[PDB]
Order: C-alpha cells, then sequence, then structure tokens
RNA sequence: GCCUAGACCGAGGACUGCGGUUUUUACCUAGGAUGUUGGCAUAAUGAUCUUAAGUCGCCCGUCUUGAAACACGGACCAAGGAGUCUAACGUCUAUGCGAGUGUUUGGGUGUAAAACCCGUACGCGUAAUGAAAGUGAACGAAGGUGGGGGCCCAUUAGGGUGCA
RNA sequence: AGCGUGCUACUUAUACUUCACCGUGAUUGCUGUUUUGACGCUUUCACGAGUAGGCAGGCGUGGAGGUCAGUGACGAAGCCUU
C-alpha cells in the first residue's frame, strides 16, 4: 500500500506538470480549429459574392473544380476483370461499402474512371468529411487500424506534417493540401454500413441512368448520411 | 476497450475538438448574415425565362 | 518409427495422397531405367549429361595398386614433423642441420606446390615432385631427395 | 529536364527562394468569369429527324 | 475428466472490481404524473383500480389511495411503469403527505394502529375534495377494463 | 469477403527459436532474448538470430579466419564472435594473442589460441565483458563451400556438378558433354 | 458459483456431433467421421444437413473446462492424489475413480471433506 | 440547437490516460453496468432424450466436364482387411567430433547376444584435369570495383573497417 | 394480381456496420518485482470457403524402458444403459 500511495503522488505531480503543458497545446489547437472555421466561411461568402457580382454585371461566375472526391466500392469481389482489380486494390477499396478520399489529378482521374463501373463517389461536404472522421476514422500505426479517439494518436503520426488535431486532418483533406498524401494514406478506409433506406432498384448502373454507380457529386453526401 | 462517438458523447466531442466549445457558446451553427435586401437578376440574367 | 510417417495421417482419406485422377499404379512410366532415350531423354540430357556414349580406351585387368600415389601439398607438409619437437625445428634449423621429411614413409607418393613454406630449410624426400614444389623447397633453402 | 531542373535550382540558391521541381498531374481548372459582350447565349433545341437520300 | 494437475500458478485470488464511474441520476417522471392525477392499476392485486396519486417517494414509486373507503386499495406504492395515468385531477394540496416514505413501508396478518390512522387522516381530505366533483367519487369505485372496439392508441384519458 | 492483396495467415518464415532441444543452448537464447528486448544495441538482436540457425547455416569458422580478420587495419584487439565451432587450421604459419568467444572450440583451436597468448570464452562471458558487444568482430564461415551446393541450380551450361554415386571416364562423359558425341551442354 | 468467480459459462454447442448416416445404418457408429466423397452433400454444406465440427464453437478459455459448478473435475485413484488439490481447493474439484474400492473410496471422500476439496460424484 | 418512443448489448476488473466541471490534490456522463426492489432455492432457471408442429433436407463411396440418377459396389452384423521392410541414395533437421571422421570385420572384457574397452588397415574427405602418356593450384596483405549486417571514430549527416 | 412508365413505404443472404466468443498470423510489453511456469505471461490489430494435395497440432490401439512404493477378489478388464 505504501509504495502504491507513493507512486500515486508521483504521479500526481507529473500529471499536474503534463496538464499545464497540455494546456497550451489545446490552446493552439483551438485557435487553428477557429481559424479554419472563419477561412471557411470567409471563402463560401466570398464565393457567394462573386456569384452575385457575376450576375449582377451580365456574366457568368464558373465555380473553380473540384479538388477531392470520395469513393465508395458498392460492388462485391467476385468476378472482377484483372486492371479494375488491381485499380480497386491500389485505391485500397478491397471490401464493399469501403470508402476512400482521393486528392483529383489526371492520374487519379483516369484511376477513378477505370473503377467506375464499380464504385459510387461524389464531391463530400465538409460536415460528410467531419461525420465520416468522428465516426469511422481510424489511423494506420504500426500496419494496425487504430481508433481515432484522442488527438495524441494524431499528433504522434502526422505532427512532423503539422497535423496536431482531428481538426488540423479535417482542414488538411478538404481544402486539399500540400500534404493530402501523407494524411490520406494514414486514414484507414472507411468501413461503412448499408444505406438506410437501401439503394435504387438497381445498383449496378450509371447514376445518371438510373442506377448507383458513377459520379454523383453531391448526392454523395446524402448518400454518406444514409450509410454512416 | 470500446470507441465512443464524439458525436454522442459530449465529452468525447470536447477532448477532440475543444474549439466546439465556443463553437456551442456563440451560436455559429446558427448565425446572422448582414447583406442588404437587393436583386440583381432584374437585368440580361433574364435571359433565363425566355430565349 | 512408423507412428511419424504420414501413412498414419492419410487414414479416412479414400486415396492416401496419391491422387484421385493419377492414382498409384505398378509402373507407369516403366520399370529401373527405361525409356532413357524415348521419353526419359529429357530427364537424364537436363540432370545427366553424357550418360549415353562411349569415351576414351579401355584398361583390360586395372589394378589400381599401380596407380597408387597419395598427394600432400607443401601447407600441410610440416604437420609430418614431430609434433613434440615442431617448434624447436622450426627456429634452430639451417644449412648444416634441416629436418628430414620421409614424405613416403607417412603414405604419400607426390608432393605438389600449393601455399606457402617457412622460410627454414628442409631436406624432403619424395617419390615425385612437381616443378613449383621443388623451386619453392630450394627457395627457403631446403632440398628434394628423391626416394623409391 | 534535368538540365532545366538543374538551372532552376541554381538560380533558386543564386536568388536566395525556392523552386518546386517535381512533376504535377493535371489538376482541375479553377474558378473563372465569363464576359457575355458580343457573347450573348443562343438557345439550341433537338433537331427534328429528316431523310436525306 | 483426464488427469491434468492443477498448476502452482494457477491463483485462486479474486480481483477487486474496477472503479466504476456509474454514479446514478435522478428518476425522471412522465410530465402526466403529477399529485392529485387519477392513475388506473395495470397490475398487481389492485389492477384495473382507479386511484389517486399522492406523493412521489425517493424510492421512485408513487405514494397511492384509493380512497380505502370507496375502493378497499389502501395507501401503498406503485411503480410509474405500471399505471395509466389519467387527465383527472383532484386537489391535494390540503393533504399532508410529509410523514410518508420508504422506511414508513419497512418490513416488520395484521395491520399498525399507525396506518390506519394515517388512512383515515388521508382519506377524510380525499373523499372531501372528491365529493366537489361529481361522479368522481362513483368513477373510483368502478373498475377499469378494455370493451370490445377499445384502441389504447386511439383513446383520451 | 474481402479481396485480400497478400495471403493471409502467412508465418514469418524465420526462426524465433533454435530447433535444438539442448537445455544448455536454450540458456544462452534465454540471455540474448533479455538483451535484445532491453538495450536496443543491434549487436544483441543479430546473435539472437544467430542462435537459431541450423547447423548448415552456422558454418565451421577456422582459426585462419580469425588470424585473417584480425588483420584489418585497427582489428588486432577486437573481440572475435563465432556463432557456432572454431576450427583449428594446420596450415596458418602463426597465430596472434586475441579474444574469442564461440559456442564450441576444437582441441586444436583451443590449443592454438591459448597458446599464443589468447582467450577462449563463451558468448556468456561475452555478454558480461562487452553487454553491449563493444569492439566486437562477427566472423561468419563460407556457406557456399558446402558440397551439396555443388548440385544446386543445375541445368545444361549452368557449371554445376552431376549428381552421380561414382566419377570416370564411364560415367557421364560422352553424349551431351562433348562434340565429338553429338552436342555438349 | 461457489467456486472460484467465473464469466457465464457458455456451450456454443450442446448437442452431439453425430457421424453422417450413423441413423441409416447400424455399422456407422455416432463417433464423427468426416464425410470425405466428392460428391457428399454434407461435405458440400448443403441447406438442411447436419452440423460439423469447426473451430468456431470453441469454448470461452476462461469458462473452458468447467463443471456446472464451475470446477475443473481432477481425476483422483488414491488418497495421496487429493494432495496436488491443496491449495485449488475452490477452483478444482476431485472425481473419484471408477475402480476404487469401496473401502479406499470412503477413505478418500472423508479426507476430501477434511481437506475442502469438493466431490463430484458422492453416491457410487 | 432542443424535446421525445423502442430494441440489442454490458466485453473489462486495485491505480495509471485524455478531457470536462472546477465549487477541489476534489467531483464528472471523460481508457467497456451500476443502484435498488421483489420472488425462488422440494425450486423459477438450464441441458439432454422421446415425440408433435413449422421450415428446410434426394443414397453414400467412386470414376467423371457433369451423379439423387434410368452409371457401377453395397440385404444386415461381428472380427480380419490395404504405402510395409530392406539395399543404396537426394533435400532438410538434431547430435558427437572436426581436417579429420567411423569401437562392433575383428581383439579385450563381461553380472554373457547387453554394457565397458582396444587398434592396424579400409571407406569417405583432405586436388583437380585429361581418352591417355601425364601434369598439377599465391604478381598483389590469397586480388580489384559497387553494394553489404555488425563493429570503430564521429557530431544530422560523414568517415574508417567491412564476415556471409 | 397483364403491358409501358413514374412515385412512397416495406420484405430479407453465411454480404456490409457495432459488439461478444474460438482459432491463425502478426504485434505491445514482461529479470535489482524472476515472483517455485520465458516451450511462459501480456497489449493491440487484421484475417477465417475449399476437391486433388502439402504441412502442423492433437485423439485412440497391441507391445517395451522408467516412474506413480498407482487401481484391484471389500471386485480388474469386458459388456449393457435418457
Ligand atoms: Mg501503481
Ligand atoms: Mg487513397
Ligand atoms: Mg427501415
Ligand atoms: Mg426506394
Ligand atoms: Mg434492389
Ligand atoms: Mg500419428
Ligand atoms: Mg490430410
Ligand atoms: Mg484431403
Ligand atoms: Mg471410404
Ligand atoms: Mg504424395
Ligand atoms: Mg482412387
Ligand atoms: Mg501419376
Ligand atoms: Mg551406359
Ligand atoms: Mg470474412
Ligand atoms: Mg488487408
Ligand atoms: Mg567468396
Ligand atoms: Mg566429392
Ligand atoms: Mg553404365
Ligand atoms: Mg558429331
Ligand atoms: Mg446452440
Ligand atoms: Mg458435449
Ligand atoms: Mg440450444
Ligand atoms: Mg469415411
Ligand atoms: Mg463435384
Ligand atoms: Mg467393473
Ligand atoms: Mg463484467
Ligand atoms: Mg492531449
Ligand atoms: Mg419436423
Ligand atoms: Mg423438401
Ligand atoms: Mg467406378
Ligand atoms: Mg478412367
Ligand atoms: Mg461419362
Ligand atoms: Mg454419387
Ligand atoms: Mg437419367
Ligand atoms: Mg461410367
Ligand atoms: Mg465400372
Ligand atoms: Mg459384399
Ligand atoms: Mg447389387
Ligand atoms: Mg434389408
Ligand atoms: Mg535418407
Ligand atoms: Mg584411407
Ligand atoms: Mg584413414
Ligand atoms: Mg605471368
Ligand atoms: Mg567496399
Ligand atoms: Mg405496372
Ligand atoms: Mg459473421
Ligand atoms: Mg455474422
Ligand atoms: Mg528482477
Ligand atoms: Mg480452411
Ligand atoms: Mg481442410
Ligand atoms: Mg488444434
Ligand atoms: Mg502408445
Ligand atoms: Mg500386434
Ligand atoms: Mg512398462
Ligand atoms: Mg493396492
Ligand atoms: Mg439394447
Amino acid at each position: 500500500e505504501k509504495a502504491q500511495q507513493k507512486t500515486a503522488e508521483e504521479r500526481a505531480a507529473a500529471k499536474k506538470v503534463r496538464k499545464a503543458a497540455n494546456k497550451e497545446k489545446r490552446k493552439v489547437i483551438f485557435d487553428r480549429a477557429a481559424a479554419y472555421q472563419k477561412e471557411y466561411t470567409e471563402a463560401e461568402r466570398s464565393v457567394i459574392k462573386a456569384k452575385r457580382d457575376a450576375k449582377a454585371s451580365n456574366s457568368y461566375y464558373v465555380d473553380a473544380q473540384p479538388k477531392l472526391v470520395f469513393v465508395v466500392r458498392i460492388k462485391g469481389i467476385n468476378k472482377i476483370p484483372p486492371k479494375p482489380r488491381k485499380v480497386l486494390q491500389l485505391l485500397r477499396l478491397t471490401q464493399i461499402n469501403a470508402g476512400v478520399f482521393v486528392r483529383l489529378t489526371k492520374a487519379t482521374s483516369e484511376l477513378i474512371k477505370l473503377a467506375e463501373p464499380y464504385v459510387a463517389y461524389g464531391y463530400p461536404s465538409l460536415s460528410t468529411i467531419r461525420q465520416l472522421v468522428y465516426k469511422r476514422g481510424f489511423g494506420k500505426v504500426n500496419k494496425q487500424r487504430i481508433a481515432l479517439s484522442d488527438n495524441a494518436i494524431i499528433e504522434a503520426n502526422l505532427g512532423k506534417f503539422n497535423i496536431l488535431s482531428i481538426e488540423d486532418l479535417i482542414h488538411e483533406i478538404y481544402t486539399v493540401g500540400p500534404n493530402f498524401k501523407q494524411v490520406s494514406n494514414f486514414l484507414w478506409p472507411f468501413k461503412l454500413s448499408n444505406p438506410n433506406g437501401g439503394f435504387r432498384a438497381r445498383k449496378f448502373q450509371h447514376f445518371i441512368q438510373g442506377g448507383d454507380t458513377g459520379n454523383r457529386e453531391q448526392f454523395i453526401n446524402a448518400l454518406v448520411k444514409q450509410m454512416n | 476497450v470500446l470507441k465512443k462517438n464524439p458525436l454522442k458523447n459530449k465529452q468525447v466531442l470536447l477532448r477532440l475538438n475543444p474549439y466546439a466549445k465556443a463553437y456551442a457558446a456563440e451560436k455559429v451553427g446558427s448565425a446572422k448574415v448582414e447583406q442588404a435586401k437587393v436583386k440583381p437578376s432584374k437585368g440580361q440574367f433574364a435571359e433565363v425565362l425566355k430565349n | 518409427p512408423t507412428r511419424l510417417t504420414k501413412t498414419r495421417k492419410h487414414r479416412g482419406n479414400v486415396s492416401a495422397g496419391k491422387g484421385r485422377i493419377g492414382k498409384h499404379r505398378k509402373h507407369p512410366g516403366g520399370r529401373g531405367k527405361a525409356g532413357g532415350q524415348h521419353h526419359h531423354r529429357t530427364n537424364l540430357d537436363k540432370y545427366h549429361p553424357g550418360y549415353f556414349g562411349k569415351v576414351g580406351m579401355r584398361y583390360f585387368h586395372k589394378q589400381q595398386n599401380h596407380f597408387w600415389r597419395p598427394e600432400i601439398n607443401l601447407d600441410k607438409l610440416w604437420t609430418l614433423v614431430d609434433s613434440e619437437k615442431k617448434d624447436e625445428y622450426l627456429s634452430k634449423s639451417s644449412a648444416s642441420a634441416a629436418p628430414v621429411i620421409d614424405t613416403l614413409a607417412h603414405g604419400y607418393g607426390k608432393v605438389l606446390g600449393k601455399g606457402r613454406l617457412p622460410e627454414v630449410p628442409v631436406i624432403v624426400k619424395a617419390r615425385f615432385v612437381s616443378k613449383l614444389a621443388e623451386e619453392k623447397i630450394r627457395a627457403v633453402g631446403g632440398v628434394v631427395e628423391l626416394v623409391a | 529536364r534535368v538540365k532545366s531542373n538543374a538551372a532552376k535550382k541554381r538560380e533558386a540558391k543564386a536568388n536566395g527562394e525556392t523552386v518546386y521541381l517535381k512533376r504535377q498531374a493535371a489538376k482541375p481548372r479553377g474558378s473563372r468569369i465569363i464576359s457575355t459582350e458580343g457573347n450573348i447565349p443562343q438557345t439550341l433545341a433537338p433537331v427534328a429527324y429528316e431523310t436525306f437520300i | 475428466m483426464s488427469q491434468v494437475a492443477p498448476k502452482w500458478y494457477q491463483s485462486e485470488d479474486v480481483p477487486a472490481p474496477k472503479q466504476t464511474r456509474k454514479t446514478a441520476r435522478p428518476q425522471k417522471l412522465r410530465a402526466s404524473l403529477v399529485p392529485g392525477t387519477v392513475l388506473i392499476l395495470l397490475a398487481g392485486r389492485f389492477r384495473g383500480k382507479r386511484v389517486v396519486y399522492l406523493k412521489n417517494l425517493e424510492d421512485n414509486t408513487l405514494l397511492v389511495s384509493g380512497p380505502f373507503k370507496v375502493n378497499g386499495v389502501p395507501l401503498r406504492r406503485v411503480n410509474a411503469r405500471y399505471v395509466i395515468a389519467t387527465s383527472t385531477k383532484v386537489n391535494v394540496s390540503g393533504v399532508d403527505v410529509s410523514k410518508f416514505n420508504v422506511e414508513y413501508f419497512a418490513r416488520e396478518k395484521e395491520i399498525k394502529a399507525e396506518r390506519v390512522a394515517d388512512q383515515k387522516s388521508v382519506d377524510a381530505a380525499l373523499l372531501s375534495e372528491i365529493k366537489k366533483t361529481p361522479l368522481l367519487k362513483q368513477y373510483l369505485a368502478a373498475s377499469f377494463s378494455l370493451k370490445n372496439g377499445d384502441r389504447p392508441h386511439l383513446l383520451k384519458f | 469477403g474481402r479481396d485480400h492483396t497478400s495471403k493471409q495467415h502467412v508465418r514469418s518464415g524465420h526462426r524465433t527459436a533454435p530447433k535444438s532441444d539442448n537445455v544448455y543452448l536454450q540458456l544462452l537464447v534465454k540471455l540474448y532474448s533479455f538483451l535484445a528486448r532491453r538495450t536496443d544495441a543491434p549487436f544483441n538482436k543479430v546473435i539472437l538470430k544467430s542462435l537459431f540457425l541450423s547447423k548448415i547455416n552456422r558454418p565451421p569458422v577456422s582459426v585462419s579466419r580469425i588470424s585473417r580478420a584480425l588483420k584489418q587495419k585497427g582489428a588486432a584487439e577486437k573481440t572475435i564472435v563465432v556463432v557456432g565451432t572454431v576450427t583449428d587450421d594446420n596450415r596458418l604459419l602463426e597465430f596472434p594473442k586475441a579474444t574469442i568467444a564461440a559456442l564450441r572450440f576444437t582441441a586444436g583451436a583451443k590449443d592454438r589460441i591459448l597458446k599464443n597468448g589468447g582467450e577462449a570464452i563463451t558468448l556468456d562471458q561475452l555478454a558480461l565483458r562487452a553487454p553491449k558487444g563493444q569492439n566486437t568482430l562477427i566472423v561468419r564461415g563460407p556457406r557456399n563451400s558446402r558440397e551439396a551446393v555443388r548440385h544446386f541450380g543445375f541445368g545444361p551450361h549452368k557449371g554445376k556438378a552431376p549428381r552421380i554415386l561414382s566419377k570416370g571416364r564411364k560415367f557421364e562423359r560422352a553424349r551431351g558433354r562433348r562434340r565429338s558425341r553429338g552436342f555438349k551442354v | 458459483a461457489t467456486s472460484v468467480p467465473h464469466p457465464k459459462i457458455v456451450k456454443k454447442y450442446t448437442k452431439k456431433f453425430k457421424r453422417h448416416h450413423s441413423d441409416r445404418y447400424h455399422r456407422v457408429a455416432e463417433n464423427w467421421r468426416k464425410q470425405k466423397g466428392i460428391d457428399s452433400c454434407v461435405r458440400r454444406r448443403f441447406r438442411g444437413t447436419i452440423p460439423q465440427p469447426n473451430i468456431g464453437y470453441g469454448s470461452n478459455k476462461k469458462t473452458k473446462f468447467l463443471n456446472p459448478a464451475g470446477y475443473k473435475v481432477y481425476l483422483v485413484k488414491n488418497v495421496k492424489d487429493l494432495d496436488v488439490l491443496l491449495l485449488h481447493t475452490k477452483s478444482y474439484a476431485a472425481e473419484i475413480a471408477s475402480s476404487v474400492s469401496s473401502r479406499k473410496r470412503v477413505e478418500i471422500v472423508a479426507k476430501a471433506k477434511k481437506l475442502g476439496v469438493k466431490v463430484t460424484n458422492p453416491k457410487g
């Protein structure tokens, strides 16, 4: 008992010091999250103002093309040709209802085009990204799937990339940042459930023709609401 | 031993995102926007109604 | 031990590890070295080249005793010096008194010249020596004395 | 490209600034504003079927 | 079974439980449960009896009286989940229910003289207030049952 | 179902313990299981793997190899480490004074180390005078000089040894080994 | 749970695993044998066929080997065999061998009661 | 932002962590269920057997691309019943010794087919190549270069030494 | 309750999500507290179809060396038995 009370007092002192040091880090991440919120709102209002001004000035504001996409594999693992199978493996989509974040370039666009008959993908909103990371967000730590239940896991794995919080990670994903590759690869592929409300009557046809595969764009957010 | 959803557990939410407190305190989710009662589409954008 | 063989583990499985189509038959392919020129050519050509044909001349009534000539190299030659006196000989050897090494009496026929000798005169008695073995022995101040 | 990268790197070292040499795949284009002076939108419709033989 | 001996490293000590963080929080009663409300008992000996709700005890139970003269249902506790809370109400501001608690119903046939006296004292005020509403005493003295064609998902109580 | 990108339930393919049931070899593994787990010294982690190796994977190190390894520049007073048997070499002309730690020594090898002023210690004696393997030098014997390796990867124009019981002019030298008898491979 | 406390004992399968067609033919005993036939409906796991042994039915390692009273049962032959259960009387129970005589069995029961060892078969 | 209906689950087992509230070296919903009440212990509870009902379930073994097959064996039961031993070998592994190794053909010895002991030869290895007569393995630290675990000097980096 | 087409809700696979348990592979840590099990204990994650066939870990049998100074005519073995 004596040893336990001695080590408890030592632990209490060390925890006092640790908490005092961590308070500053939590202030830092608070400021970063507030700044991220400010720039999100400012960018949204700026885009709205630009659209209104172009409407007023007999012009047309063309939105910037989306730089990020969320891809969900809605097809099983049977009867897949070798090339789309390899493409789905390289996207880390090796099961049904697996989701991944992709930064849009020519290379990744031609990749997603190869997997198009087997996936549903689209442009995720900020709230959808946040909900995904909060409920089903896992990290790859020593080749293990670890829940993101504390900011220390994110700091210990992405502090060399200036990611100290779950909000730093969400910001880095949403506004596609200079370290998007490392941040998205640290995230284990999201394992979603089936939709509450079901799919359309027949999944495996393009969204344009009344099916589920292909690009649904902003309705991926509704789909994620069904599945997350 | 048991993953807790920050969207259900408020304490875990504050553990992960301390700014949620300010978000809750300031009512950022229902923030008003100050703007004018203007309508700038009265002119050539009425090309949408007919052409 | 029979309890360690895989025959005990194949019990209960129909074919006993021999296959259901291929099965285990008497002698598919023939017995012994059958078919070495026709359907086992692919085996003998790959793994035993030179098997078929004649090379060289015969030797009726060959007595291997005629060709007895065990070899000893130079790097193993000083092991024939007495173990209790090796270190003293390596020091006090000179042109006036060098150790005698009777290689034939130790069971060797020819002295070969692999390795390097101590820079020490020796008297080597051999039935046969190579050109370089004797050149190395003379270089350390030694000599080869032919015996029979 | 090796020579061009070497020239850009030394010129950035000379100017004391930085330059990025990794190639990039083509990215989605940014926002833009379309002027309609002389380019008022023309309305099209699908055309009826005709035989030309 | 077999001859497998226990080992020296097979300890028999029982570890202490971890410190549980299930700190209890107060019971949240239904909004319809207000003292003076007429209740319908669904289970127990007095199932189907219309009774008067008097006090919320600290055991999460409800203090209830018939009154005993009208019904035969005495002062006792019931569980809130075995009760239908109707819309009929009796003014119980004139009824003293201070002395009633969990220890009153402690387990010690016979019946205490104290309990009989308390029954009369509570029932005097209860009957005095019940007489004001016509047919309320008759309503309380009648048992409840579901008639043919009664749909509890459509009925108001 | 899962689309597996790698084989499932695959053993590491490396020995995690000696195959030997020698209790005294176990004690050395016991000692270096603790050292490799707790010292961060790469020397102790290499030794633990080497104690698992099979007989053909720990070839004998001749006392000539130690002499040649000690003749590197600045390695004359290093501690020679051999995870295996150290054998004698009667082709050496001289041996230096050296400290050598090995699993086993032959009678000739031990006689040669102590005659020249050296020490022949075991690997447990090594762990006290060098618990981090400071100033050591691991020596491994030749693995590909084995006779069994002569026949590995045999084929046409491969230059390997035929699998044969007798040697001579009548044994696998005519057709396929000679252009006068058809072809040569 | 008069024994050392344990989790609730779960037996994943409580029926006997009976060999296929041990009911059709007397020569086929109920002792489980895996069907190896090419066309076998049981080996191919058709719907409606018998359950088969697999590692999924394995017992919880915390409740494995425990009798309904929560004890592990140890086979006892002579009175000296109870000595190994001295420090395990609340987690291990003794079962008296069938071939112990009526004399020695009374001595084992008497000493086990003295030592506190529980006896699973107290009447026979 | 707020209220509200239901279902399933409760793994873990002194403390340790991150937060929150701080009224506090204290408290909390924050590293996994507790509190309270009733009943039962001649038993509520659980299992098995038999049987009924619901639903599904074609005869196994075999050869076959394909078997429940209008393909073959099998009426039933008990007992027996099928990859063995040997000579010589390939790979891998363990062990003893190690440039040597193998006592067991034989000799000594014996408490007598055992155990214990002994040594010359011989086999294999220590040299290859050529059909053969024959000849027969260091220019050099037994070589150079690029890597190369480990070790040494350092001080990110870097250098030295570098077995397999 | 047919045909073409649109819409709302609903039904259910050994599939998907969360959770329990079994096994396999990896993985965290464990000797001045290693403490009579280190061929042992422990943290965590992922995975589990299979003929022919390979390997591993086990169950059972006749007989043998050693041990339990084991059971047994006060009943061994065998046999029958919700
Ligand atoms: Mg402690
Ligand atoms: Mg990706
Ligand atoms: Mg639904
Ligand atoms: Mg629908
Ligand atoms: Mg459908
Ligand atoms: Mg066996
Ligand atoms: Mg098998
Ligand atoms: Mg099989
Ligand atoms: Mg059969
Ligand atoms: Mg086979
Ligand atoms: Mg067959
Ligand atoms: Mg065959
Ligand atoms: Mg021939
Ligand atoms: Mg699976
Ligand atoms: Mg995987
Ligand atoms: Mg080499
Ligand atoms: Mg050879
Ligand atoms: Mg021949
Ligand atoms: Mg020719
Ligand atoms: Mg069951
Ligand atoms: Mg059972
Ligand atoms: Mg059941
Ligand atoms: Mg069978
Ligand atoms: Mg088939
Ligand atoms: Mg009997
Ligand atoms: Mg529990
Ligand atoms: Mg923190
Ligand atoms: Mg039925
Ligand atoms: Mg049917
Ligand atoms: Mg047939
Ligand atoms: Mg056939
Ligand atoms: Mg046919
Ligand atoms: Mg059939
Ligand atoms: Mg037919
Ligand atoms: Mg046929
Ligand atoms: Mg036939
Ligand atoms: Mg017959
Ligand atoms: Mg017939
Ligand atoms: Mg019949
Ligand atoms: Mg063999
Ligand atoms: Mg010989
Ligand atoms: Mg010899
Ligand atoms: Mg020359
Ligand atoms: Mg080099
Ligand atoms: Mg219709
Ligand atoms: Mg499952
Ligand atoms: Mg399931
Ligand atoms: Mg210690
Ligand atoms: Mg399997
Ligand atoms: Mg299998
Ligand atoms: Mg097993
Ligand atoms: Mg046996
Ligand atoms: Mg027999
Ligand atoms: Mg015996
Ligand atoms: Mg006896
Ligand atoms: Mg009978």
